Parts: structure tokens; C-alpha cells; sequence
């Protein structure tokens, strides 16, 4: 709860900012509204883009790609706010941006934002 | 032991013995100082190879047989995707049932039967001893366990450390010892970020231990008929690919036009690209997939003819929902995306890239 | 005593070490049960809203539902499906207004249906659950209009359409009876049996007067459609039941919520829904506290159970929040749901000892109406 | 600040909750999203319908009929919410209830609650 | 001391106690003027959002605009009028999608034009002023699109229609310079200057980069379209400075907005609208604060401010509160405005001295953007 | 003068010399039995006036005097809505410029001349004496003059507690004397609350001294020709009775159909109802204006004839944003407003509520 302090990583709650996986990420926690941790809520629809981030994992001291993918065609959950900037970058640089509604690719052409997941697709470098 | 068992298959991977006319080995078509692909002209360029009788040529392009000992045997998953097998129609469930389809087929190397090829066998004195030695005594006086004996030795040659040595740059990157140039990390970035990764990595989610990037699931992107490869092929011009339904026993229509993931390792030095071998350029394959994001006119035109794409082959079951990402490659991107998988080549093929 | 958060991430932390892979995908809500709980926000009047499904057992979010201005809610008692009536305009909160209702598929929340009123006919009111009601076989929805003059909406669910508007004397409410039939609450303190069909003038018959101008019946009454109880509290926490189990009205003897010394000590009910039925059990739930005679809508801290019978007093719950809404689990052991608009929080509650279990929060802006299926 | 507590009226702040004319008021006070105590704001549409109430001025002793009136047609205005009851009875005695949206006879057909106006009609009786 | 809604009870008592009548009715903002703010509620990626419209100077909403998915409010310099583009959906969040530009009226606030964009064709991100972009003349909104590719769609006001997409290279932001032309900022580390006649291509240009790839750009820069000073602070605190004047790029002298041991020690510019840039006075201002250097997002309580021309400090206030967005109004002794996005709250502040005079509370879910007119 | 001038007055309003063939006085059409208002039967029943030459109707149904000296002179508000006056088309800046009109109207009095009333005057010895005790000798020798005082005496009669009593009910409930009967007191709610107080209270907000139940503009609020009246007047059946544009002066085609809103005070002892007499029944003024809201067929319906309500004789300027309230007044709304309006009757007619 000091928010200009470097952030502080655990790896004991997915529902909170600080955990690990949430590096960069920018909404509200999928989680909290009846999806989980890499999976989307009923009703809504799972983007194929994603802003991607190297996040550090506290508990095996080792570096993952988080490819963020955002579950679009709700409005915002408003449960587990959460907006980390880990190697976060302008916009010119969007593959690393996370102020993007990442909802390209999602069914239906959905693109309003609910929130979103925080899947590893890969090893840091 | 099985080390014996692969060096039997060494040898009658490069004998071309095991043709009608001895004119081509496994070697012939997939060529070892090619990534095991063929480099011969036909009369469609490299886009399909030459049987053993000098003028008989296939409808599809040689593929790679590195790393396809990573793929698992041919099944179909809880979400009922087909994964896995060898050809790329998926017709053979592993390396053991491929490895004697070539032998017998007159459009390669046309052995008219497994006796023939028994026949062949048991004329060469070292295959007498190293077969008798994995097998036992008289295995090459049986023709059925003569031709799965060497079907078996195949198998397990190209399940080596040879055909699989995962010493390609991105290797190396992995395991901390190098880093990607500028362009090649933003090319790794793009490739795990844009839609690629739906299709060419292992796993869903999680770090996968031996990448081959290729999820082993059978899609259909929409690619035209290759015309002067299937004119090659004299299969008629009536003819349609009907991919993963060719194979025996399966029956859901909605698998027509479909075709293995490839892998991507090696594919720099692998062309010309896709089932049919239609694009001479990595860049050019790349790029067929703006045809399905862009608004632009260039978009529509493929590079090397200068004219329309041309109709799918098979114009339904096209896998849509992967494929209309929303998102067009630039320039920029297709560049870095190249670069990136200029680096799946291993260490042995660098000398290629060029 | 390990949260969901917790358990989630010792769970993916597994799944990695153990190399475990999984595909992104959508996740189905677990199928209705008795300890599902739906969560109405109205958000303080706000052009577009949301609907919390909740389950109660856990105290977890299983999925949402998105509306549009004051909407109405209802749910299937047998768990098949919920829907609502719902409003919106074609720039946010001005132009072209559409009225619609929506059936959804009560595990992937998917739309099944939705079906236009003509000529927006719905009634614009902070959200009262009986103004829009279905009927106990589950194919009729009936949503009240008030301009020009009270009249009620019939909409076919089973054909996905609208059918006509039923005009009705000057009574307000709607609690089905049977397939066809309806009772209503008047101005002048009659119940209204309406029975109509696809055409005609409805069958319009009034009850007895069972209550003076000088008695407020709350807009938030409990209706039990399987039990056919109709349990409408006043401001003084005196309790008018009606058995409608019959198909008609029949009243049954009134009970006082609060005791003489109790009122004569300012103890009134206040909130929004302020009583819950359980039907199982007959029993009476009931939000009261110390207040002003015209501060009626405010939160209260404590809720009286008693028993519908007797009317004598089982329990008095110290609630320790703010609560404005209650309402019950209909399955033995059944828990008490306690939400507070100003917390934004579903408290939930073992009802036969009041104990707090397990909260919910983060409900939206300003959450006021609470929802359970009859499952039983 | 008790919520339960007999309501105080005052005569010196409009924008407060306890201003004498809000004892029957449901929303949001118009002063403060550009209106005033008796008219909309711009862009609104003003209703003609109405609930009513007395409300006792300490000011002067003198109870009087405020009729509220609703502005129509924006999204609610967020600033100044209230919620007073003096006298407010239940829907079917409508013409002193106020949960229900007073934006009949507005322009356009705006039926979409922004805020309530508080305008003096009578004196009570 | 006596607030407004005290003034306002005063006025309301007087005109009763001596029989002042007056009509009920819809009032009209008053003339746009100097010390109007506008502040917009991107709403935390809310379906819908609002508008206030401010008085900066007695600290009063004097009028707010509704929107929908994150709009880009543009602020026509002169005051004739004010405009989006926004985005809905038929159903809240979901189905057919409806992008349109509206312009309104500045006193009645009445839309004036509603312009719809074919294809869905916004670029929908947290709100950054320069992705949508008045021409000086005003007859012309340029907006960004990201998908397919980066595009610039062209929007005639004058005519209230639709032109056509621009086709444009890997760029970023939209820097109108005069009825014809625009300026972008590219990827590659240049910027893109980018002509238009009514057809065929346009013709870009690029300057030379003028930034490497290891220093980072803010998505909330501060462009005067009057001065044609483009001030571009990067995420340690340095800031680029662009003439486009002369209709060509120029770059002035780079200029350090913190001192070198004060960077050592943790200053670095953090929030949402970071910085602002006062035309009359040729003066920067700058948010800035104590952080970790992935914290670049998160409020800060202080500012600087500097001589755009030398680089020197003249100041640095401690905001006393978390402050997220900066603007300035654009006449004599201007107002320094500060937002906090936390607290709601605009805190408007003497430019010159830092000192506190109001504040406007309860301004949304998430106030995050700072318009003003430059009208001088 | 104020007693003095009164009580002149009180004696020319009752005064038949006044008419040409001296059959007629003010009282004859304004009788005080019947709250200023006329008992006579004519050819359209009691909708138009019949004048002293005991054929000629008039167009416009006779208006009460009652409350008439609280209406301020016409004049055009800062809103730009007229207000005030008198007639039901204001064509009369007040009570005095009114007076001398149904002396020289050939279908009312039909006096040819200001000469003619002066020439009456002169012939009554109580004239002469109460004229020149107030506006001095010889007053009644100038035409002008003589003409002028009787007007001015008239207005001033009109202007007494003897017309604007304000002991009604709902007087002496304002009062705190008696209470309304819950009925009554609904129908005070009900008025209040809809549309009828944006026409029928003297102010937009705020408390009224000495409320009439009016705010004194112009308003079409569509109504038909009342045929029977229109056919007895003789003005034609192409005739188009424009109320405020026919006033001199009044160019703007917006005000045409316009008229001013009565006085609701003893509505229900002074029917029948509208400018030109067309309802009979206080209910049916009531129910005309559910036309404007109701969806239900008998909205259209005038429920005295069984047929519809009838094309506007002037289908434009209709004040529709008031009328249009998307709120429709039930049977139980409109009884308690028939109440509600009973108690606005003065103490004095109030026996005159029965029937
Ligand atoms: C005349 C050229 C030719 C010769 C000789 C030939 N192949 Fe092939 N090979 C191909 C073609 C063409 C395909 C793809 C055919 C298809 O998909 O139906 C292929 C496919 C394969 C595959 C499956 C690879 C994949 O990714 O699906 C394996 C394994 C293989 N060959 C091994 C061999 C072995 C072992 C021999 C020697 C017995 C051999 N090949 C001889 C042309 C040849
Ligand atoms: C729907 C899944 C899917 C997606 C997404 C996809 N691919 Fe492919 N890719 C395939 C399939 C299947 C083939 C073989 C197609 C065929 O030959 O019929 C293929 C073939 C290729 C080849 C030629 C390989 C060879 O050996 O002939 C390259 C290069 C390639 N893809 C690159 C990409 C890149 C880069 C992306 C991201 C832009 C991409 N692909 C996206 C499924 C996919
Ligand atoms: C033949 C019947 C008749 C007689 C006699 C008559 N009036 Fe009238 N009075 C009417 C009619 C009819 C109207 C409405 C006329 C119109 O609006 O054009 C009217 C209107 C008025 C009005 C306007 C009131 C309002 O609310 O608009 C006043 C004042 C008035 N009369 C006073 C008098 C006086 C004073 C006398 C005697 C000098 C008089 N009347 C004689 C029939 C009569
Ligand atoms: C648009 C303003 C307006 C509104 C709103 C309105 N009235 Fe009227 N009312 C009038 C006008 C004007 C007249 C005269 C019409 C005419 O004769 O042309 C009138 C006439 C009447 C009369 C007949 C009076 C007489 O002496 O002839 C009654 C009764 C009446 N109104 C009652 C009501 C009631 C009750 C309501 C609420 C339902 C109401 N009005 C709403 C303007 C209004
Ligand atoms: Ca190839
Ligand atoms: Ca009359
Ligand atoms: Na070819
Ligand atoms: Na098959
Ligand atoms: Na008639
Ligand atoms: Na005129």
C-alpha cells in the first residue's frame, strides 16, 4: 500500500495485485468475477492478442512470460482492480503496452473489456 | 543395443536398395545436408520430389524429418482435436507404420511388394548379420517381419540425437547462453503474442521442455492448389486434397482441408512451403496469413506471381477464429518474425541460411 | 480458514512445478443449486447495471450478467433458467429507448432469447422483485407498466414473444398463481385476482379490504409462488399473510414482528427488502431496528425470525452491518443472506444461529435486491 | 450521520442532504451538476410530472409542498446523492412515492434518471 | 468563506420570503471562458462514461456530457464547440457496435452532429488526448485506428460526414498543424509528417529519429496546436521539445525537467497526464515524485516547474494530495489543475504560488483527463 | 371615491337602461344567483348569450366575474407569453377597458352609441346626482366623459369582496379553519402533481396570496367548435374563431386558437365549460385532457355525445408539451379532482352544489 515502492511479488494469492503473475497487468483479475486464473467467465469471450511481460517468480527464482489475454464483451467486473507496470512501455511499442484493450480475436467481434488472465506461454530472454 | 538398432537404420536409410530400380534411398528425398528435405528441380520446381523411376512425382512436398520423432502417435483429444501421426495427412499413427509406405509406393521408390523388399535384403550380408542379431535367425526369409524389422530400424534411427539435436540459436538463447539480437526478440515478442502461438507451440500455457513448435493439431489455413505441382502430379486437375479426411477411418467432414501443424525448426532452409510446396520464400508464408487481418490491396496479391492468393483448395472448415486475429504484420513485423525463425535452424544448417 | 485466492494459488503453483498443462478457455458456472444467490445491482439509478451470480456455499462469484436501466430480474425455481426485462437507449442514457427481455442458459449465462416490447412499456422504478414475475411453469413473464395507467405486460418465453398488455384496475404488484392468473395489490387496500388470456378482457375480481388507508404495506412484500404466501410487512412491523395456495385469497391472522415495549422503544423494520419466507420451515425473517417512523428505507442491523404460525419470536439477530436487503437459502440448514448496499458486500449467514460465515464484497455501486430459486 | 435518526432540516445548504426541501427527495441534488435548486442542467430534459411532500422550513415554521421534478435523458449525475422519506408512502399511493422515476412528460421522451430539482408549490394542507 | 450551496440557500430563502417567482427550466452553461475545465471519467473500462464540465474558477460543474466505450473528448481552442467520438454496443458491453463522433453545442450542450464511423474503426485504449485531434480550423477530428494496422480516419465536421482512412507506417498520436496536416510519432524513434489532400495516398514524410529505442516516450504528452510547441517527457524525466511552427519538425534543445542527484535518489515523473505546457508564459509543468521505475502509472504529489526555453526551475509544489493528471488554463496568472483519480477530486490550484483555492469532488469512478481551450 | 364609487357601480349592473331596448343589464348575462354566470336556455342551451334584442347569440360562452379584478393588464412577459386581460381572448387590457364593450355590441346591449348611454344617464336624477358627485358637473353632457366614468365605475364595483370573497372550502382549509375530506384532499394531490398546476396556479413556484387557479396565459388546448353554439352565433361555418390573434395589435400566427386560462374558482356551479360552452358536465373538462394521454379507445370519446371529441377548430399552436404528460387520470383521479374543484365553490353557492 505504498504505491510508489518497487512492487513486491508473492506467490500465495492470485486474487490480489501483488501476486506474481500480475506484472503487468491492467484491469481486474478474472478470478474475482467467476473465471480464474488463466480461464474466462460464463458469458464472456476469450481475445486471441495479448500484451505480453517477463514477471518474476518469487517462489522458484525464475522468469516467465506472462501473455496477457483479456475476456471481452462485459462491461469492466469491478472486483480485484489491479494495474501493475512491470518493463511496461509506451504504446509505440504495443506488443509490451498494457493501456490497449488487448480484445482482438475475440468471438463476436467483442471488444468491450471484463477482465483479464494471466497465463505463462513461455521462459524469460 | 537400441544404439545397434538405429545404426541398422542408418544404413538402410541411405541404400538405394530399397527401390525398384535402385535409384533412390530415404536419403534421395530427404537429404541430409538439406534438413532431410529434397533439393532436386522437377518439372514443379522443389515442390515435389521424383520417384525412383525418374518421372513419377508426388502431390505434396517433402517434409523435414527432424524432430518428427517429437510428435506423438496419431489420436484424437478430450476436445476432440486429432493430434499426432506422421504424412501430412496424419494417415500414418507413428514413424514405425510410415517408415515402409515410402518403399512400396510406385510413385517413390515402387517396391512392388514386401517380398521384394525382403529379396533385396537378404542379398547384402551385413544386413543378414545386423538384422538376425536385433531380431533373430531367418527374420529376413519372412517378408512381414523383414519389412517391420526395417521399419522398426528407421524408427529408431530417426528418433536420434541426430535428427533432433535442439542446438538451433534458440536453443541456446533458452539455456542463457546467447541472447536474440534486437530484431530476433522482437520477432520471439511477436511470434508468442500475435496468433502464431495459437497453433505453432506445444502447450497452451506452461513452458514446454522440448519445443517443437507445432501444437501436433491438423488445420486448414486456406491455401491454393499448387498448379504446376499438380499438373506434376498427374492426379487430374479434378483432384482435391481432401488433407486429414484421406486418412483411413476417419469420416467428419469437418476435417477436409486439413493438415498437420509442421514444425517450424528448420523452416528457413526447408522451402518451398506448405503441403504443396506453393511458396518458394519464408517471407511469402508469412505473409499469406495478412491475406485473412489486412485491409490492404497488396494483402490479396501474393508476392512471387504478382497475382490473387487463388481459392482454398478447400474452401470450409478453414480455422477462422485463429486466423482473423483482427491484426495485419507490417513490414517491420514480417521482418523480425523471419529473423525469429532463422534461429529454429540447428547449429549444423547455419552454413545454409545463405 | 484458506481462501479461494489462496487455494488458487496453490493450485496453479502445482500445476507448474508438475509441468501441468490446460487450455485458456470459458468457463460454465456450476450448475444451479440451492446455495446459488443472485446479487441485483441498480447502482443508483445508473443507465446501465449488473447482476452478481454468486455461489453462497463457497461466498464466490461464479458470473455475471450485464443490463441496462433498472432492470428486473427473475429466476426459474427450478434452476433452468433467469432472465430480465431491461432497458436501453441508443446514446447511453438519451434517444431512441428499446425495452427487451432476456432468457438466459443458467451455467454458460448466454443469451437464449431475447425478445422486444413494443412501444417501451416497462415501469422506470427502483427495483422492486414483484413488478416483474414469471409464472410457476416457467413460460410466462409479467412485468407491470404504470404510464399512461397500470397495466401488465404478458410475454411468451416458450415462443420468444410479446404477447399483449392486460389493462388492470389501480393496483400495483404481480404474483403468479397459476398459468393464466395473477393477484395484484390496490390502492384501495383489495387484493386483485386477474385471469386472462390471449385475448378478451381479463377476469378481474377484488378481495375483501383486509387493511386500513392508514397501514403502509412495504413495496418489498416476500412472495413464496410454491407456497403460495404472500407475507407483506407495514412500517410498524406488523405482518399481513395471504394463503393464495387455494388459487384464492384467504387471510390469515396477523402477527407483530416487534413486541408493544419494542415499538413503544422506536424499533420499526427498515431497508429495502426487509422480509425473507423460508417456506420449508414457515418462517419469517425481518429487518428492524431502532428509528424515526419516516426514516423507512435506511439500513438496519438486526432481523427477528418468527414463526408464521404462531407469530412467536424464534430468534433476534444482531447482524453487526449495515443491512438493507435480506432473503434466504431455500434448502434445509438454510443460510441467511444479508447485503448491504452501502458496503457493496453479500453477508452470509447461518440463519438458525445468525452467525456470520462468509462475505462477498465488491458488488457493484449501489447492490439492493437479492434473488434465490425454490429448488425443492 | 446516525441514518436513523429523526431527520433535521436546515436552511443554509443546499447541496446537503438535510436541506429542507430534500425530505422527500430520491437521487441526486441538480445544483450540483450544473442545474439549480429549481432547474435542470443543460443537455437535460425536465419532466413535468411529479411526487410531492411537506416539508417544514425552520426558516419559518411554514410547512410546504415541494414537487419535485426530475431532469431527464443523462446517465445519473454521481454528485450530491440523497435519499429522505418524510411522508413518502409505498407505489400505490404514487404521488408520494419516490422510488419511482418522475421523468414522465419530458422532452424527447427522456425517461433516464440524472438528478431531481426541488421547487416550492403550496403551503401544506 | 460562504460555500456556493450556502450562497444558493440564501438567494433560494430571499426570492420566498419576497414572493419571487421564477419558471422552472433547463439552464444553459455560461460562455465558454478561459477558466472552463473539462475533466473526463474513462470509468475504469466502464461501458459508459461522463463528462463534467467545470468553472475553474468558482470550482462548480456547471455541466457534464455523457459517453460511451473510452470516448476522446476533443476542445475546440476557440470555444464555439465541443466534441467526441465514442463507442456503444446494442446490448451494454456486447453485440453490433456503433463508433460515431458527436459534436455539441458549448452553453446548451445539445449535440450537433452525430457522425457515425463506418466499420468500427476507433482505436479503443485508456484515454490519451492526441489519439483524436481537431484540425485548427476545426472543420476537421482526426482519430487513430490500431487494428488492422495504424490508420488515420478523417472526419469533416463542416459537412458532418465521414472522408476516408488514411493509410499511414507503424505510428503513433495525431498532431494536426494546419487544415491539411498532421504530425505522428513512429515507432522507429522518428516523427511522420503526414499531408492530405481530399485523395490517393497521402504524402509522409519522416524526420530523423530523434530518440533511441532504451529511452521511453509518455503516452500523455502536451501539444499546443496554437504554439506548435510537441513537450515530450520520457519516463526518467527528460523532455524532448518539438517547434512545428513553421510546418516543419525542428527540435529545440532537450531540456532535464530533475536534477542529477535527485534522479539518483528516486525522482521520476509518474501518473496519467504528466505534464502540461503554459503557451503565454513558454513554462512547463511537470508530476513528479519519489517511485521505483516501473511505477511510472501510480500518483505523484508533487510538481515542477521550468523555463521551456532555459530549463531552469522556478518551482516545485508538494500537491498535499495523490495526484494523477496535470493541465494548466491558458490565460494570465492561470489555474494549475490537478486531478486525482483516487479521490474523485479536481484540486484547482494558483499556477504561480502551488497554494490550494477549491476543489470538485465526486467527479466519477475514475477521472483520468484534463481538457482545456486555449482561447487567447 | 372608493365606497362611493363602488356602489355606483353596483347600480348600473343592474341596470337594463343600459340596453337599447333596455331588456338587459351586466346582470341579466353575469348573474350573481349563479356566480356571475347565465341561467338563460337560448338556442345552443346555456353555452352562448342571448343579447337584448332577444335573438342574437354570441360565440364565446358568458364567464363568471368572480376573481376577474385579480387578473393583472395584458401584457407581454420577458418570456415572451402573454398574460392577462380580459375576455376569453384579451382583447381587453383590464376590467375598465372591458366595461363599455356589451354596452355598444349590437349582439349583446346594442346601445348604437357612447351618446346613446350618455342620453340614459342623463335621464335618471340618481345619476346625475352619484356621476357629478365623483367626476364632477356636467360629466354626463360628454359622451366620452359620461361613457368613460360608467366603465371606470364598473371595474371598481367588480373589484369588491362582494366578487372575490375567498371563502371557499379550500379557503378556509388553507386557513387552518376545517380540514378536506380524503377524497378532496387527494384530488388537491392529484392537482398539484400532474399538469393542471403548469396552467392552473397563479405561479410557476413559490406560494400564491390570493390564489385563483390560473397563471393568466394563453393556451390552445385544442378543442372542437361547439356547433350548435357556432350555428346560433350565425358567424358561418367557414368561420375560425382564432382567440388571441384576434386581438388588434396580435400579428403572430402562434397565438391562433390560443385563449386565456380561467379562473377554476366556482367551476362547478358555472357550467357549461370552455370558451365556447362545449362541455357540459365539470367530468368532461376533466376527461378532455386524458385525450393527450390515454391509449384506451374511450379517450377519444367526448362521453356526452358517444362520439369523438372532434378535429381542434385550430389544429395548431397546441400547448402539447403541457397537455402530452404520458399520464393518464383514472376514474378514482378524476372523481377526487371533481372534489378537489367543488371546494374552490364560494360560500355563497355552495347550496347550489346539489343539483
Ligand atoms: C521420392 C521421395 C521420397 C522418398 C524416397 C521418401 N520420402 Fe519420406 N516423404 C516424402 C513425401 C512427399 C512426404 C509427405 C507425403 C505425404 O504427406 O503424404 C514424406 C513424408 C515422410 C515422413 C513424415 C514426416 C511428417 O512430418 O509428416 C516420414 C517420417 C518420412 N517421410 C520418412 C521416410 C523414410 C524413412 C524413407 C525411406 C524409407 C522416406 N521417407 C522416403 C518423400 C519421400
Ligand atoms: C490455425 C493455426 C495456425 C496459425 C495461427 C498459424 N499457423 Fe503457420 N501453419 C499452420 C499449418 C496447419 C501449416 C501447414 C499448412 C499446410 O501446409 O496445409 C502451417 C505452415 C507454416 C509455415 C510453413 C512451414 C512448412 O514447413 O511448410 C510457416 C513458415 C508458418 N506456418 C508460420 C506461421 C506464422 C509466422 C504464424 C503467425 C503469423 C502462423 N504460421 C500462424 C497452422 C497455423
Ligand atoms: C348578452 C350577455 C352579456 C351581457 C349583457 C354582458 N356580458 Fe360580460 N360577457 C359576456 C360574454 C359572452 C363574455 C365573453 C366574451 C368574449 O370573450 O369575447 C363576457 C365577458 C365579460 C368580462 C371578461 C371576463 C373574463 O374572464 O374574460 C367582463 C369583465 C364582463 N363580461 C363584464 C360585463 C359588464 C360590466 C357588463 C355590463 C356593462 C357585461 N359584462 C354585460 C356576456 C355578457
Ligand atoms: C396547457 C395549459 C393547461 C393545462 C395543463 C390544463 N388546463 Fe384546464 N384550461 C386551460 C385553458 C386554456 C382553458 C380554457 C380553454 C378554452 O376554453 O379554450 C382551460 C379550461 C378548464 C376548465 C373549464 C373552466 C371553465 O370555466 O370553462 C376546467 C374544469 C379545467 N380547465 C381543468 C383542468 C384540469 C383539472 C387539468 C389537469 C387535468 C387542466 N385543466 C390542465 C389550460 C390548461
Ligand atoms: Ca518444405
Ligand atoms: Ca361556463
Ligand atoms: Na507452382
Ligand atoms: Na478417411
Ligand atoms: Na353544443
Ligand atoms: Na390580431
Amino acid at each position: 500500500t505504498d504505491p510508489r515502492a518497487k512492487w513486491v511479488p508473492q506467490d500465495n494469492d492470485i486474487q490480489a495485485c501483488d501476486y506474481w503473475r500480475h506484472c503487468s497487468i491492467d484491469g481486474n483479475i478474472c478470478d474475482c468475477s467467476g473465471g480464474s486464473l488463466t480461464n474466462c467467465p460464463p458469458g464472456t469471450k476469450l481475445a486471441t492478442a495479448s500484451w505480453v511481460a517477463s514477471c518474476y517468480n518469487p517462489t522458484d527464482g525464475q522468469s516467465y512470460l506472462i501473455a496477457y489475454r483479456d475476456c471481452c464483451g462485459y462491461n469492466v467486473s469491478g472486483r480485484c482492480p489491479c494495474l501493475n507496470t512491470e518493463g511496461e512501455l509506451p504504446v509505440y511499442r504495443p506488443e509490451f503496452a498494457n493501456d490497449i484493450i488487448w480484445c482482438f480475436g475475440a468471438e463476436d467481434d467483442a471488444m468491450t473489456y471484463h477482465c483479464t488472465i494471466s497465463p505463462i506461454v513461455g521462459k524469460a530472454s | 543395443a537400441d544404439d545397434a538398432l538405429a545404426a541398422l537404420g542408418a544404413q538402410l536409410f541411405v541404400d538405394p536398395a530399397l527401390s525398384r530400380n535402385a535409384t533412390q534411398s530415404c536419403a534421395t528425398c530427404h537429404d541430409p545436408a538439406r534438413a532431410f528435405t529434397d533439393p532436386r528441380e522437377g518439372k514443379a520446381g522443389l515442390a515435389v520430389s521424383v520417384g525412383d523411376d525418374g518421372q513419377s512425382h508426388g502431390d505434396r512436398n517433402t517434409p523435414t524429418l527432424g524432430y518428427a520423432a517429437l510428435v506423438p502417435a496419431f489420436h484424437r483429444d478430450a476436445n476432440g482435436k486429432y493430434k499426432g501421426g506422421q504424412f501430412w495427412d496424419g494417415r500414418a499413427d507413428d514413424l514405425k507404420q510410415q517408415a515402409g509406405q515410402p518403399m512400396l509406393n510406385p510413385v517413390q521408390m515402387a517396391m512392388p511388394d514386401r517380398a521384394a523388399v525382403a529379396a533385396r535384403l537378404r542379398d547384402d550380408p551385413a544386413y543378414r548379420t545386423g538384422f538376425e542379431a536385433l531380431f533373430g535367425k531367418g527374420v529376413l526369409d519372412d517378408p512381414e517381419r523383414a519389412f517391420d524389422a526395417a521399419a522398426e530400424a528407421l524408427a529408431a534411427y530417426q528418433a536420434t540425437g541426430e535428427f533432433s539435436p535442439f542446438d538451433s540459436k534458440y536453443d541456446r538463447v533458452m539455456r542463457g547462453e546467447e541472447k536474440f539480437t534486437p530484431l530476433e526478440e522482437f520477432g520471439y515478442t511477436v511470434f508468442i503474442t500475435w496468433n502464431c502461438r495459437l497453433c505453432h507451440m506445444q502447450r497452451k500455457q506452461g513452458v514446454a521442455e522440448r519445443e517443437t513448435f507445432t501444437n501436433f493439431e491438423y488445420h486448414n489455413i486456406g491455401l491454393p492448389v499448387n498448379e504446376t505441382a499438380r499438373e506434376a502430379s498427374g492426379l487430374g486437375a479434378d483432384h482435391v486434397d481432401h488433407g486429414l479426411l484421406a486418412r483411413p477411418g476417419i469420416e467428419d467432414p469437418a476435417q477436409s482441408g486439413r493438415f498437420k501443424v509442421p514444425s517450424l525448426r528448420n523452416v528457413a532452409v526447408t522451402g518451398p512451403y506448405m503441403h504443396n510446396g506453393v511458396f518458394t520464400d519464408l517471407r511469402t508464408a508469412i505473409l499469406f496469413y495478412n491475406k485473412y487481418t489486412s485491409r490492404r490491396p497488396e494483402a490479396k496479391i501474393n508476392p512471387e506471381t504478382g497475382a490473387p492468393w487463388g481459392e482454398p483448395e478447400v474452401a470450409r472448415n478453414l480455422s477462422l477464429a485463429e486466423l482473423q486475429s483482427g491484426l495485419m504484420l507490417d513490414d517491420g513485423r514480417v521482418d523480425a518474425l523471419v529473423a525469429f525463425l532463422e534461429t529454429l535452424t540447428d547449429r549444423r544448417y547455419e552454413p545454409l541460411l545463405e | 480458514q484458506e481462501t479461494q485466492g489462496q487455494a488458487a494459488a496453490r493450485a496453479a503453483a502445482a500445476d507448474l512445478a508438475a509441468g501441468q498443462d490446460d487450455e485458456p478457455r470459458i468457463l460454465e458456472a456450476p450448475a444451479p443449486d440451492a446455495r446459488r444467490v443472485y446479487v441485483n445491482d441498480p447502482a443508483h439509478f445508473a443507465a446501465v447495471t449488473q447482476q452478481f451470480v454468486i455461489d453462497g456455499e463457497a461466498g464466490r462469484v461464479i458470473g455475471m450478467i450485464d443490463g441496462g436501466f433498472l432492470p428486473n430480474p427473475v429466476v426459474a425455481d427450478d434452476g433452468s433458467f433467469i432472465a430480465h426485462a431491461s432497458t436501453v437507449f441508443s446514446r447511453i442514457a438519451r434517444g431512441e429507448r428499446t425495452d427487451y427481455v432476456e432468457v438466459f442458459d443458467p451455467v454458460t449465462l448466454l443469451p437464449t432469447a431475447d425478445i422486444e416490447l413494443p412501444d417501451a412499456p416497462r415501469f422506470l422504478v427502483g427495483t422492486y422483485p414483484w413488478m416483474t414475475s414469471l409464472t410457476p411453469d416457467g413460460k410466462t413473464l409479467l412485468f407491470y407498466q404504470f404510464s399512461p395507467a397500470p397495466a401488465v405486460g404478458v410475454v411468451d418465453l416458450e415462443g420468444k414473444a410479446f404477447k399483449r398488455m392486460l389493462d388492470v384496475p389501480d393496483c400495483y404488484h404481480i404474483f403468479p398463481t397459476a398459468p393464466d392468473t395473477f393477484f395484484m395489490h390496490c390502492r384501495d387496500g383489495s387484493l386483485a385476482k386477474v385471469a386472462f388470456g390471449t385475448e378478451g378482457t381479463p377476469e378481474i375480481t377484488h378481495t375483501e379490504v383486509f387493511h386500513p388507508e392508514d397501514e403502509f404495506l412495504i413495496n418489498h412484500p416476500a412472495y413464496s409462488q410454491k407456497a403460495g404466501r404472500l407475507v407483506w410487512p407495514t412500517y410498524t412491523g406488523k405482518i399481513h399473510q395471504i394463503d393464495l395456495s387455494s388459487g384464492d385469497a384467504k387471510f390469515l391472522p396477523a402477527v407483530e414482528a416487534l413486541t408493544e415495549a419494542e415499538r413503544a422503544d422506536g424499533w420499526r423494520p427498515g431497508g429495502w427488502q426487509q422480509v425473507a419466507y423460508h417456506r420449508a420451515l414457515d418462517r419469517i425473517y425481518l429487518l428492524v431496528d431502532q428509528r424515526d417512523e419516516w426514516r423507512h428505507k435506511t439500513a438496519s442491523r438486526f432481523v427477528v425470525v418468527l414463526d408464521a404460525k404462531t407469530g412467536e419470536r424464534l430468534a433476534k439477530f444482531e447482524m453487526g452491518h449495515e443491512i438493507d436487503s435480506i432473503n434466504v437459502s431455500q434448502d434445509e440448514k438454510p443460510l441467511l443472506y444479508a447485503l448491504s448496499t452501502g458496503d457493496k458486500t453479500l453477508y452470509i449467514h447461518d440463519a438458525e444461529s445468525g452467525e456470520e460465515l462468509r462475505s462477498v464484497n465488491q458488488l457493484g455501486h449501489g447492490p439492493q435486491v437479492i434473488t434465490t430459486a425454490d429448488m425443492g
